[PDB]
DNA sequence: TACCCCCCCTTCGGTGCTTTGCACCGAAGGGGGGG
């Protein structure tokens, strides 16, 4: 007998109309079974072609999980739904979360199926299950309850959610809890044993509300306290060839857009003649200070580069080869909030696409913990290649935005 | 006494009204056959007569079925189309015979007069109103509205299609060991039942369908192979396409080539090895449909080779979920690739072709990867799984490519099939500068106004050259300068440019290009033994970069 | 003088860095096929 919270899209915007992409046999079977059980439970209901909206659906297995999990690509719906910040429903982000020694991620999306969804809004959650070899026309459902993956659902559920954790919070006031989409971020400074212990307590605690008023049991362990930054570094050599100094000058001249105090006059001089790339040339006394002075500048942080909560985050990724991937997170060009490098991820030396997928998931997770936002990615990959394979490797319950770029590496800038 | 199919609520686009488009002139013969069809629908209950109160008209016309005497009624509801609510189409793709498993017993039926057996939405009926001239505009004529889905309305296919699926629903749940492929009104029904128990189920199927107002005439009830279905012919252990009719005409236009090229595309799914590159080239240009086009020496050579494929009659087999899938690709030259999908040697499920040329400058490896991608996706549509690939590329070649390319790329489980012509990388730039090779600092500039330019280089041994260029651009001159460097150097060479543009193209190892100059550079690179390209920023007082920049700016 | 789906080949305009030229990509309009 619970009353539904009204929800409206942004004025001057239609609902989502995104085409369903082809699904493998195992994913459709999992989806048909899952949708059958959900329809029996009133969570969704069958609809026709007279609802003009559609949102792509597929299925995933989380890290080290053997049971299929439904995932809706609500990216389109999310960008068309009223921001609840204006409403004042939106969740605040705790600056302390990133400082805790252990942070466990719990899937709690299941809670959301308990809460009815506003009748007038349901039509926008329409999706179509496809069939192998098009044996059947698509089978369309829409949501009656709060769907996993929709940005409206954590917003609307917060009240019940705050009430549920309330006891646990008062008992353990040192523990940080952040809710992002279908996930709960629980951080503590406890020793590992008591941390996992406390997470189990919260989970059993969740069961007590579940009895009363994909699975809940899973948990992934982060350590935000140990998150490194990958800065810009110049090589160290006793002898420099013309080629080496050409690389160094191109690199320094590129870096200067980020650190303005960098100078290349003394270094550029060493290149006056038309000399062989392979020739060794001694650094002038003037040149050594300039190189040393630039190392000093690169050691210090950039000036006036801070997080603006109203601007979007952007992530760029470079493939460095030999399984190494670099990334930068920014809101304004050349004002990087974070830089980093990943190595030896799943797929190293055999699968670029799996590696990039892992990279994207890792970067998004860091962005959620640090800023409570997911960045928009600039991916170093052809669109067709990405769209063909990424869902085979996707293990997260959110999907960041992305676009495709093609930037040949002319300076080996973020990796030596 | 039928169970009527509940109607589907349909609205118009907000604040738009109904169509008011008066009938275009009907030539005498036309005016008559129409009148008799109308009277029929009224007797059947399919169309209501009322017209004082409905202000609306939509033009009507009629055209005959193909090779049939009969005349089929069409509505020009296109105005209603712009004004009607959008629909989400439930028809996502086309079934392919190579996705079917083998069935002991098979039936094919067509529902008769499909759209006219499904009731239009009650409230929407009034906008379907139309007017037919009684006797060449002597007296008013007769007004009518549709009671069922009218042909020509954008919501008619989707609505029929979705209703059909809800109707079949209880029959499927309670017969889970039957297979029904519904594509509009045409049904294929297959079972591993005895032709006795099968004929029963079919008749049970026909009954359930008639209970909801869906007729299945015997005239459309195919019972004996070869089954005519979706433009194919189904035999019990093999399928094939319904005959392809290729024009052999001596005079060719644009429109002939479109038709011609299209038919071959359609044939490529089972007749292996089809090529259309030369014929399609004969099409590129603003050339209008009527203008006549003589074939090329190499173009009618293509056409001849195709016929040789289509002489035999080819067939595919059906799918055995217990066996792996295999996709095999062959290089066909000039950016053409064919493939075969099969599970046992020479029993192809289907074939196809990929020939898309994307990018001004590309190579075979990218194109093969794209072809892998096309085949992978097509397979997920038809069988819901990715095939094992057999590809004409050395494992080493692939390793050198994907690990060195700066974009992420990948190919799923695959093995080398030693079938020339092999895909290979035609040259490799060195990673480090070459000791004892001459260093060439290249640069080029053009005048935006004159479009006159210069390209040249200076060298560490004193060698220099500058070439005047006419009718050119900055980016062209930059490529030109690298070309001169490659032309005038020995077998091993270091080249220093400041062209971000030029280095971008060359570093992706293209082997084919839309630019004559790029092909010329590619041709030079293949002959060399070691090439090291190096970029330096312009205007930073480096090297010969400042010494060659002043040559070709003044 | 119609509707809905899928496919390939070409052209063309919009978009963003390779910049004021050039490269990529999606839409649309031609063809094949289905009902
Ligand atoms: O890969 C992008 C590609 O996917 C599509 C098709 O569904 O859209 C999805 O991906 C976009 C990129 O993040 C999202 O913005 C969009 O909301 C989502 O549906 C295509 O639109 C797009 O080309
Ligand atoms: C060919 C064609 C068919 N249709 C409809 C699609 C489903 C209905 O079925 C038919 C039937 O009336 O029986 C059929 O069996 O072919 C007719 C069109 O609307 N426009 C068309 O050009
Ligand atoms: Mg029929
Ligand atoms: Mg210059």
């Amino acid at each position: 007998p619970i009353e539904t919270v009204p929800v409206k899209l942004k004025p001057g915007m239609d609902g989502p109309k995104v085409k369903q992409w082809p699904l493998t046999e195992e994913k459709i079977k999992a989806l048909v079974e899952i949708c059958t059980e959900m329809e029996k439970e009133g969570k969704i209901s069958k609809i026709g072609p007279e609802n003009p909206y559609n949102t792509p659906v597929f299925a995933i297995k989380k890290k080290d999980s053997t049971k299929w999990r439904k995932l809706v690509d609500f990216r389109e719906l999310n960008k068309r739904t009223q921001d609840f910040w204006e409403v004042q429903l939106g969740i605040p982000h705790p600056a302390g979360l990133k400082k805790k020694k252990s942070v466990t991620v719990l899937d709690v999306g299941d809670a959301y199926f308990s809460v009815p969804l506003d009748e007038d809004f349901r039509k926008y959650t329409a999706f179509t299950i496809p069939s192998i070899n098009n044996e059947t026309p698509g089978i369309r459902y829409q949501y009656n309850v709060l769907p996993q993956g929709w940005k409206g659902s954590p917003a609307i559920f917060q009240s019940s959610m705050t009430k549920i954790l309330e006891p646990f919070k008062k008992q353990n006031p040192d523990i940080v809890i952040y809710q992002y989409m279908d996930d709960l971020y629980v951080g503590s400074d406890l020793e590992i044993g008591q941390h996992r212990t406390k997470i189990e307590e919260l989970r059993q605690h969740l069961l007590r509300w579940g009895l009363t008023t994909p699975f809940l049991w899973m948990g992934y362990e982060l350590h935000p306290d140990k998150w490194t930054v990958q800065p810009i570094v110049l090589p160290e050599k006793d002898s420099w060839t013309v080629n080496d100094i050409q690389k160094l000058v191109g690199k320094l001249n590129w870096a200067s857009q980020i650190y303005p105090g960098i100078k290349v006059r003394q270094l550029s001089k060493l290149l006056r003649g038309t000399k062989a790339l392979t020739e060794v040339i001694p650094l002038t006394e003037e040149a050594e200070l300039e190189l040393a002075e630039n190392r000093e500048i690169l050691k210090e942080p950039v000036h006036g580069v801070y997080y603006d909560p109203s601007k979007d985050l952007i992530a760029e990724i470079q493939k460095q080869g030999q399984g190494q991937w670099t990334y930068q997170i920014y809101q304004e060009p050349f004002k990087n909030l974070k830089t980093g490098k990943y190595a030896r991820m799943r797929g190293a030396h055999t699968n670029d696409v799996k590696q990039l997928t892992e990279a994207v998931q890792k970067i998004t997770t860091e962005s959620i913990v640090i800023w409570g936002k997911t960045p928009k990615f600039k991916l170093p990959i052809q669109k067709e290649t990405w769209e063909t394979w990424w869902t085979e490797y996707w293990q997260a319950t959110w999907i960041p935005e992305w676009e495709f770029v093609n930037t040949p590496p002319l300076v080996k800038l973020w990796y030596q | 006494p039928i169970s009527p199919i509940e109607t589907v609520p349909v609205k118009l686009k907000p604040g738009m009204d109904g169509p008011k488009v008066k009938q275009w002139p009907l030539t005498e013969e036309k005016i008559k056959a129409l009148v008799e069809i109308c009277t029929e629908m009224e007797k059947e209950g399919k169309i209501s007569k009322i017209g004082p109160e409905n202000p609306y008209n939509t033009p009507v016309f009629a055209i005959k079925k193909k090779d049939s005497t009969k005349w089929r009624k069409l509505v020009d509801f296109r105005e209603l189309n712009k004004r009607t609510q959008d629909f989400w189409e439930v028809q996502l793709g086309i079934p392919h015979p190579a996705g079917l498993k083998k069935k002991k017993s098979v039936t094919v039926l067509d529902v008769g007069d499909a759209y006219f057996s499904v009731p239009l939405d009650e409230d929407f009926r009034k906008y379907t109103a139309f007017t037919i001239p009684s006797i060449n505009n002597e007296t008013p004529g007769i007004r009518y509205q549709y009671n069922v889905l009218p042909q020509g309305w954008k919501g008619s296919p989707a609505i029929f299609q979705s209703s059909m699926t809800k109707i079949l629903e209880p029959f499927k749940k309670q017969n889970p060991d039957i297979v029904i492929y519904q594509y509009m009104d045409d049904l294929y029904v297959g079972s591993d039942l005895e032709i006795g128990q099968h004929r029963t189920k079919i008749e049970e199927l026909r009954q359930h369908l008639l209970r909801w107002g869906l007729t299945t005439p015997d005239k459309k009830h195919q019972k004996e192979p070869p089954f005519l279905w979706m433009g194919y012919e189904l035999h019990p252990d093999k399928w094939t396409v319904q005959p392809i009719v290729l024009p052999e005409k001596d005079s060719w236009t644009v429109n002939d080539i479109q038709k011609l090229v299209g038919k071959l595309n359609w044939a490529s799914q089972i007749y292996p090895g089809i090529k259309v590159r030369q014929l399609s080239k004969l099409l590129r240009g603003t050339k209008a449909l009527t203008e006549v086009i003589p074939l090329t020496e190499e173009a009618e050579l293509e056409l001849a080779e195709n016929r040789e494929i289509l002489k035999e009659p080819v067939h595919g087999v059906y799918y055995d979920p217990s066996k792996d899938l295999i996709a095999e690709i062959q290089k066909q030259g000039q950016g053409q690739w064919t493939y075969q999908i099969y599970q046992e040697p020479f029993k192809n499920l289907k074939t196809g072709k990929y020939a898309r040329m994307r990018g001004a400058h590309t190579n075979d490896v990218k194109q093969l990867t794209e072809a892998v991608q096309k085949i992978t996706t097509e397979s997920i549509v038809i069988w819901g799984k990715t095939p094992k690939f057999k590809l004409p590329i050395q494992k080493e070649t692939w390793e050198t490519w994907w690990t060195e390319y700066w974009q992420a790329t990948w190919i799923p489980e695959w093995e080398f099939v030693n079938t020339p012509p092999l895909v290979k990388l035609w040259y490799q730039l060195e990673k480090e500068p070459i000791v004892g090779a001459e260093t060439f600092y290249v640069d080029g500039a053009a005048n935006r106004e004159t479009k006159l330019g210069k390209a040249g280089y200076v060298t560490n041994k004193g060698r220099q050259k500058v070439v005047p260029l006419t009718n050119t651009t900055n980016q062209k001159t930059e490529l030109q300068a690298i070309y001169l460097a490659l032309q005038d150097s020995g077998l091993e060479v270091n080249i220093v440019t400041d062209s971000q543009y030029a280095l971008g193209i060359i570093q992706a190892q293209p082997d084919k290009s839309e630019s004559e100059l790029v092909n010329q550079i590619i041709e030079q690179l293949i002959k060399k033994e070691k090439v090291y390209l190096a970029w330096v920023p312009a205007h930073k007082g480096i090297g010969g970069n400042e010494q060659v920049d002043k040559l070709v700016s003044a």
